[PDB]
């Protein structure tokens, strides 16, 4: 028998939000939760493109 | 409780003592020799986790 393991995590980077002067609570989770990050990190701008 | 008991060693075979222990460890090929007995590894054959003993 065989198989392979990964260990990893990913997060959010501190102010990617932008919208804010504080941060919330001093401890927070850097994981893409819905409240954290869903439509809310500055580094990206997504545009739906129709018509071609 | 209080015990009292001997240890005597004279040398070569005259070994005195009450509870001689005497661990067998021929038979075994020992990293340090000292050590008395032996570890063994096996690892899980559906989760691939080590088991060790």
């Amino acid at each position: 028998v065989m198989g392979f393991k990964t260990r990893y995590g990913i997060g959010i980077n501190p102010f990617a939000e932008s919208a804010a002067q504080a941060p919330a609570s001093r401890i927070q989770s850097g994981m893409p939760s819905i409240l954290n990050s869903l439509g809310k990190n500055a580094y990206f701008r997504r545009v739906y493109v129709k018509g071609i | 409780y209080v015990i009292v008991g001997v240890v005597e060693n004279i040398g070569e075979k005259e070994i005195v003592g009450s509870i001689f222990y005497a661990p067998y460890t021929e038979g075994l090929d020992l990293d340090d020799p000292e050590h008395v007995g032996a570890f063994k590894v096996v690892v899980d054959p559906e989760s691939l986790q080590p088991s060790i003993g």
